[PDB]
């Protein structure tokens, strides 16, 4: 009886830490792909800028 | 006073269980409150080594009824002699054990085994010489065989020193719940190898032949196998519960040579359905008491020797007939008498018969053909556990192959010494 306390115990130990493991990795994965959209967007913000400031000086002929 | 502690365990132990108490009462005039109304003194002379005495004239049977599951124990309240039955004496469990000698002899009945103590204490101490334990069950469920073991081996530790005897129902494929009953028979067999005095081998294979094949019953119920186990039952009590000076130990050193090879094979004639006006003749009883059509236990004994045979004959009839047939009957199977045990076939005659037979007569036969049966069940076991199949069940519980493996062995330990025996010649 001991040896099904264990068990079953062990299995109920395993699940839970199972499934810990998997959403942590999940939320880290997704968080990472959101951040990478939007760095890649932000730096499409720069390169705006940069047009912006080169029409600046081509203004300044 | 030499009284007998009567449990049943489990849905063939009760069901069977109560069958007993049920013929047994009428046959001591004892009706379903407890209430005695019969014709003869006979009757109460030993009634007390199955019933105790209760003030206002009533008898309450010796009996403990034990179940993990409610169902089958509601119905025998329910029953006709349900009342009879002292009610603290129902012990019972709510989750079942599922056909699994796991749940019966390690987790759920280990939860209720200290209460069904409590109770066989309670009826022990209230006995002026008590004689031994008696216990109903079925070796392929789960609770009858996993927790009835389990409670032999308590009693064991308990009352060392105290008979302990079984009426043991053995599975079979024709008459079968689940697939799994060759692994509960076999481990419930190794425990009764090492803890019962005497097993009554009650097959249900056997059963089920005879009310198919003779008694012509097509489609046999458990009420049909109950019917012939009931008979049986009475008889073999029949020497217990009327005069005639051998209590269950004294019966036991006639009967076993071997410690181990205390397993029976039951007989009973005249085979009857439910629901017999030509009385059989005292060679009639004799012949078909011995004949294989007869046997309770799906062995042939024309395929081994008898190391020991008890008959009761019951109804009045001459004992010089019953000596002579006897004697008679010895003589054409006399090369299935082992000869190393003189004189080893004995007889009673009881002159109060069972209900609704004039003649009849019950055998006890300690054959070493008994070992059919075990290698039936070994078969069976075999089969399955070569594929480690259906094992999930019991390792879910805690068990592992290893005691699995034991069992197996135990069994086939204990064919081979059937069959040292079988060969032994003087
Ligand atoms: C646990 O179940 C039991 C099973 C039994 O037998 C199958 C007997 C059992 C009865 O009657 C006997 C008789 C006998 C020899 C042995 C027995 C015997 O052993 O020889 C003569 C003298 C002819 C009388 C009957 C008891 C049990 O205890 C309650
Ligand atoms: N003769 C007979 N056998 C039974 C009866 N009930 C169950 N069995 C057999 O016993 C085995 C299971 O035992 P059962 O009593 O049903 O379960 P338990 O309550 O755990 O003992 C099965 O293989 C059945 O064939 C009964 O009323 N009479
Ligand atoms: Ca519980
Ligand atoms: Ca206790
Ligand atoms: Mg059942």
């Amino acid at each position: 009886i001991q040896k099904a306390i264990e068990e079953n115990n062990n299995f109920i130990k395993m699940a839970k830490e199972k499934l810990a493991q998997k959403m942590e990795s999940n939320k880290e994965n997704r968080e990472a792909h959101l951040a990478a959209m939007l760095e890649r967007l932000q730096e499409k913000d720069k390169h705006a800028e940069e047009v912006r400031k080169n029409k600046e000086l081509k203004e300044e002929a | 006073m030499r009284e007998i502690v009567h449990i049943q365990a489990g849905q063939c132990g009760n069901q069977i269980g109560a069958k007993f108490w049920e013929v047994i009462s009428d046959e001591h005039g004892i009706d379903p409150t407890g209430s005695y109304h019969g014709d003869s003194d006979l009757q109460l002379e030993r009634i007390n080594v199955y019933y105790n005495e209760a003030a206002g004239n009533k008898y309450v049977p010796r009996a403990i009824l034990v179940d993990l599951e409610p169902g089958t124990m509601d119905s025998v309240r329910s029953g006709p002699f349900g009342q009879i039955f002292r009610p603290d004496n129902f012990v019972f469990g709510q989750s079942g054990a599922g056909n699994n000698w796991a749940k019966g002899h390690y987790t759920e009945g280990a939860e209720l085994v200290d209460s069904v103590l409590d109770v066989v204490r309670k009826e022990s101490e209230s006995c002026d010489c008590l004689q031994g334990f008696q216990l109903t069950h079925s070796l392929g469920g789960g609770t009858g065989s996993g927790m009835g073991t389990l409670l032999i081996s308590k009693i064991r530790e308990e009352y060392p020193d105290r008979i302990m005897n079984t009426f043991s129902v053995v599975p079979s494929p024709k008459v079968s719940d689940t697939v799994v009953e060759p692994y509960n028979a076999t481990l419930s067999v190794h425990q009764l190898v090492e803890n019962t005095d005497e097993t009554y081998c009650i097959d249900n294979e056997a059963l089920y032949d005879i009310c198919f094949r003779t008694l012509k019953l097509t489609t046999p119920t458990y009420g049909d196998l109950n019917h012939l186990v009931s008979a049986t039952m009475s008889g073999v009590t029949t020497c217990l519960r009327f005069p005639g000076n051998a209590d269950l130990r004294k019966l036991a050193v006639n009967m076993v040579p071997f410690p181990r090879l205390h397993f029976f094979m039951p007989g009973f004639a005249p085979l009857t359905s439910r629901g017999q006006y030509r009385a059989l003749t005292v060679p009639e009883l004799t012949q078909q008491m011995f004949d294989a059509k007869n046997m309770m236990a799906a062995c042939d004994p024309r395929h081994g020797r008898y190391l020991t045979v008890a008959a009761v004959f019951r109804g009045r009839m001459s004992m010089k007939e019953v000596d002579e047939q006897m004697l008679n009957v010895q003589n054409k199977n006399s090369s299935y008498f082992v000869e190393w045990i003189p004189n080893n076939v004995k007889t009673a005659v009881c002159d109060i018969p069972p209900r609704g037979l004039k003649m009849s007569a019950t055998f006890i036969g300690n054959s070493t053909a008994i070992q059919e049966l075990f290698k039936r069940i070994s078969e069976q076991f075999t089969a399955m556990f070569r594929r480690k199949a259906f094992l999930h069940w019991y390792t879910g519980e805690g068990m592992d192959e290893m005691e699995f493996t034991e069992a197996e062995s135990n069994m086939n330990d204990l064919v081979s010494e059937y069959q040292q025996y079988q060969d032994a010649t003087a």
